[PDB]
């Protein structure tokens, strides 16, 4: 019933992803992860208890790698399932966009932290 | 004759029977000689379970009070003991005792979930378990040889009681794929 | 050593760190799941006795205090807090919370009990905080600002050494201990700190790592005059730092080994001067110095041989 969900998703912005991939809710799990990545890119961060995107240097960013690897395994165990493969390919393309932007932001943070040991 | 003696005794048997378990890595394992619960001890346990079953069958207050007790945790202990090995009569009495606990509606919902997790009945084969590895092997190897079927009957009684309180519902995502199909 | 009964922490994520209590009757564990779990594993029998929740992010390190102060546990987290947990009458409670860091608190270490109830805390803000409990009133805080240029990853206390323990101190004064600790940071430095006149000063800089120092461990005093520190880094190196004379303050680095991957941290054995080294290769290696001063690997422990 949407009230509960909305309220356990900016107070505890993940562990539910786990309640989801346990109660066999693969579809909705991939959805939550995508939503969270979207938040992290500065888009809708207020609906994910996130303070910053490409701003105020780099602080903390928890990446739910184990839940994403379970999603990759579950999408690979369905094989024939065309719908799950279409979702998996969309998710992979989005993860690659994220890792490319993360690499750029990390390289720019490394340049920012190198200015100044000239005080 | 106290609740402390009954549930401590069950716990001791549960601890003793589990330690006699042989590690998979270890090759050739010998128990310090399985203290096969003596026949007298067995008769005593059976009599205790029968008495418990009679009390909980007639008294709803007693049934709820015994199941909610924090130290005895009877449902956990009993289900734990069922995963151990004993001669079929004791198993039958344990099932009867569970049946007596099940005459009360919500306990039933939690019990279905617990039964699915404990894989007393092997729902989904694990590590090529195939035949046996559960009540099916006991039925074919142990009860069929003894030409007596107490365990099968008790199991049917349990299922029958559970179906009455619900054909329950989704009995386990992630594992199988729903359904009361296997049973 | 043959493995015994298999434990179960009933967790939902990777345990980042684990520490046994002083008597080896309890295990504290902490995780990305934001919990600190306490197990009373006495004579086998795995037993969760507490699930301590109070952090808003991953918990990085746990530290047991000396049992003379009762059952006290510290935890530090990505949430920039340090929490002090105490057991009273079998109930675990948060007795203190320190929020004086601007970034993730990566490491916590209790001082030798001779110094009092003192906790060192290293943060990703580059500062180190020393929390002192005097028995009366609130915790006192001495903060070393800009201890490391980028961030502090690890802190370890020096052993309690009485200056001149071979000379009869007149029996009416508490020995004046030289309080020291070592820190490792993201500026590739291992730094030694000393208390002087109630202030903490940088006593030495140790330069040998080419990337972030991940962990630092001061070896316990085995009654030898030589002080030993281990450090490990992102550069895959482990260094053993030795100082033979406490008066010269001269630290010499010896390369222990270079791994092909990151090294987390090295933990000293209390009795045998054995270094445990945990690598990114998912191995734990044990190292011991031979009589010729060479360091040899005495065991390689892989995930999965239990």
């Amino acid at each position: 019933p949407n009230w509960l969900i909305n309220r356990y998703k900016a107070m505890d912005a993940a562990e539910l992803l786990r309640l989801y991939l346990k109660y066999d809710l693969l579809e909705e799990a991939a959805e939550l992860v995508l939503e969270y990545v979207d938040a992290l890119l500065g888009k809708g961060h207020q609906y994910f208890g996130i303070q910053a995107p490409l701003s105020a240097t780099s602080q903390l960013v928890w990446f739910p790698y184990s839940a994403i690897d379970h999603l990759r395994q579950a999408l690979g165990e369905n094989e024939s399932n065309q719908h799950n493969q279409a979702i998996l390919s969309k998710l992979q393309r989005k993860m690659d966009e994220y890792f490319q932007k993360l690499k750029k932001a990390t390289d720019d943070y490394k340049k920012l932290v190198q200015k100044p040991l000239r005080a | 004759v106290s609740w402390d003696h009954f549930f401590h005794s069950l716990m001791l048997y549960h601890e003793h029977l589990r330690r006699d378990l042989p590690n998979t890595d270890n090759i050739h394992q010998r128990h310090p000689p399985l203290r096969g619960i003596t026949q007298r001890e067995l008769d005593g346990l059976i009599a205790c379970l029968q008495l418990t079953c009679t009390i909980i069958d007639w008294s709803e207050s007693a049934r709820l009070a015994l199941c909610e007790h924090a130290q005895w945790m009877p449902v956990v202990v009993i289900l734990g003991l069922l995963q151990c090995s004993i001669p079929p009569l004791l198993k039958a009495e344990l099932l009867k005792t569970l049946a007596a606990f099940g005459k009360s509606p919500e306990i039933a919902a939690s019990l279905w979930q617990s039964l699915e997790y404990t894989q007393i009945l092997q729902t989904v084969r694990a590590t090529g378990l195939r035949q046996g590895v559960g009540i099916e092997v006991e039925l074919n190897e142990i009860e069929s040889r003894c030409e007596e079927y107490p365990l099968t009957r008790a199991f049917c009684q349990l299922i029958s009681t559970l179906v009455e309180s619900s054909f329950p519902t989704n009995l386990g995502a992630g594992l199988r794929a729903p359904g009361f199909e296997p049973y | 050593v043959s493995v015994i009964n298999t434990v179960d922490t009933s967790h939902e994520d990777m345990i980042h760190d684990a520490q046994m209590d002083y008597y080896g009757i309890r295990l504290a564990t902490c995780s990305s799941d934001r919990s600190v779990k306490i197990f009373d594993v006495k004579n086998g029998g795995q037993i969760l006795i507490a699930d301590l929740r109070g952090h808003d992010g991953p918990v990085w390190q746990v530290a047991w205090a000396h049992p003379m102060y009762g059952n006290i546990l510290a935890s530090c987290s990505y949430d920039r807090k340090v929490i002090i947990w105490k057991e009273e009458n079998g109930t675990w409670e948060k007795t203190y919370e320190y929020t004086g860091h601007d970034s993730s608190v990566n490491s916590v270490c209790w001082a030798p009990h001779d110094f009092g109830l003192v906790l060192a805390c290293g943060s990703s803000d580059g500062a180190i905080s020393i929390l002192t409990f005097t028995g009366d009133g609130p915790w006192e805080v001495k903060k070393i600002s800009n201890a490391h240029t980028i961030g502090c990853n690890a802190v370890s206390w020096a052993p309690s050494v009485i200056p001149g323990s071979l000379v009869d101190q007149p029996s009416s004064q508490k020995p004046n201990y030289i309080k020291r600790f070592v820190s490792g940071g993201c500026d590739n430095l291992v730094k030694i700190w000393r208390e002087e006149d109630g202030q903490w000063k940088e006593d030495q800089k140790l330069e040998a790592h080419s990337d972030w120092v991940r962990d630092v461990a001061w070896a316990p005093s085995i009654g030898l005059p030589t002080s030993t520190i281990a450090s490990c880094s992102q550069d895959g190196r482990v260094y053993i730092w030795t100082s033979d004379d406490a008066a010269t303050n001269c630290w010499t680095p010896k390369l222990l080994h270079k791994f092909n991957d990151v090294v987390w941290h090295v933990s000293w054995s209390i009795t045998a001067n054995i270094l445990a080294v945990s690598g990114g290769d998912n191995k734990v290696t044990l190292w011991k110095e031979s009589v010729d001063g060479q360091w040899a690997c005495i065991s390689d422990v892989n995930k999965g041989q239990g």
